[PDB]
């Protein structure tokens, strides 16, 4: 089924070359900003992503095996975990500051002009320090990129010829453990550093989920008090 | 749903 | 600290041993299900698990080591998810139902009345099929049951780096009993990443849950013990 | 304080 028989080196590759463009903002000498004009431009941003996001979970070795209705569901629950992963990332180097844009490099001082960012803020950041101080490597965050899509969703599927898929999706998955492990050997660490760098990697996704859960929250709040087609569609599925 | 549409084109 | 002398053999038997009873329902079969009186057993319930819980919590290695500050906050954040795991494996052996209590079994119809309850029980059951396919063990459980309490808070903070190499001796730990069940190499890290990942949907199910909880709160289902109140808060 | 916290601190 083709990715199952991809080699560890040829899934980081594989993966490497699926990434995303990183997209810069609207922001502009209209400096400053107000609770709306901040909320803009993280919105218009991620629905600027949404877009791409899409055409690289295609090319996510063993998704398009999917059906359209699994594909759709795994998207859907994973979006704004796979966003902030992606943030929290470019976000790495720059201590203090969430880096949504080149052109878009936040503390957390402007998190709380726009409410509730504050405390969604503080936990991005945090999440952001571990993988500095992990050292998170860039094929390191594919495969756990990667993980998430395949993951957040799988046990929100069900009976009948479905489990056919939920299979596939953890053979997959088993196929992504063996990459990192693979990439950790090759970094040149013990069996048991291996394991241990494992878990840590993948107990950071528990917090990650944590934070699109919140988020997801507080977008909803937003949106009932402009949120592109997209984006709204989106968010309903996370409200039944 | 557009979700549908880009997952297909 | 001696959490991390322990051996892999020790860290085993301490959390086996430190392992908080099956409580019974409330549950009185004369009366038929309404929306509050099933929240009534449900909420009662999880008060007296959650006496247990904060027992069980000074046992597990190395929180006794952590200020009491941080000891509130690590279990503010994963009680429900503790409660959730907890419920999750005693109803492996129950296909299709959810042992609340041996005299609270419960299926999918019976939670219709409650606010959002077929969905958090859908996922359960989910999670409960999942351990059963992969026919998870106890010493397996009772690791994952601690990784949930000392890892779902340490990231909404020295004691954070203390929090990680007992994780880590966990982690270790987890292996060693794969490798005693005689898995593989590669089956071991490829078991420790599924085992983990369900940690995900975990967290996923006490969020979704503390959500319809707060929603029934602030509509006075059901009085809530002043402990539920407390921790019910902590997730604003 | 927190019941919590009495709960522990005991
Ligand atoms: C989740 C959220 C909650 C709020 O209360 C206010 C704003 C947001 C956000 C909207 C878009 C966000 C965003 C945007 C771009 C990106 O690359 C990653 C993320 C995560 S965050
Ligand atoms: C969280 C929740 C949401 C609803 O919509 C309806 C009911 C609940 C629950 C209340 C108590 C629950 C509970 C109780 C005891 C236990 O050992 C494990 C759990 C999980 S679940």
């Amino acid at each position: 089924s083709l990715a199952l028989s991809l080699t560890a080196d040829q899934m980081v590759s594989a993966l490497l070359d699926a990434e995303p463009p990183i997209l810069y903002s609207e922001y502009d000498p209209t400096r400053p900003f107000s609770e709306a004009s901040m909320m803009g431009l993280l919105t218009n941003l991620a629905d600027r992503e949404l877009v791409h996001m899409i055409n690289w979970a295609k090319r996510v070795p063993g998704f398009v095996d999917l059906t359209l209705h699994d594909q759709v569901h795994l998207l859907e629950c994973a979006w704004l975990e796979i966003l902030m992963i992606g943030l929290v990332w470019r976000s790495m180097e720059h201590p203090g500051k969430l880096l949504f844009a080149p052109n878009l490099l936040l503390d957390r001082n402007q998190g709380k002009c726009v409410e509730g960012m504050v405390e969604i803020f503080d936990m991005l950041l945090a999440t952001s320090s571990r993988f500095r101080m992990m050292n998170l490597q860039g094929e390191e965050f594919v495969c756990l990129k990667s993980i998430i899509l395949l993951n957040s969703g799988v046990y929100t599927f069900l009976t009948l010829k479905s489990l056919e898929e939920k299979d596939h999706i953890h053979r997959v998955l088993d196929k992504i453990t063996d990459t990192l492990i693979h990439l950790m050997a090759k970094a040149g660490l013990t069996l048991q550093q291996q394991h241990q760098r494992l878990a840590q990697l993948l107990l950071i996704l528990s917090h990650i989920r944590h934070m699109s859960n919140k988020g997801m929250e507080h977008l909803y709040s937003m949106k009932c008090k402009p949120l592109s087609d997209l984006l709204l569609e989106m968010l309903d599925a996370h409200r039944l | 749903k557009i979700l549908h549409r880009l997952l297909q084109d």
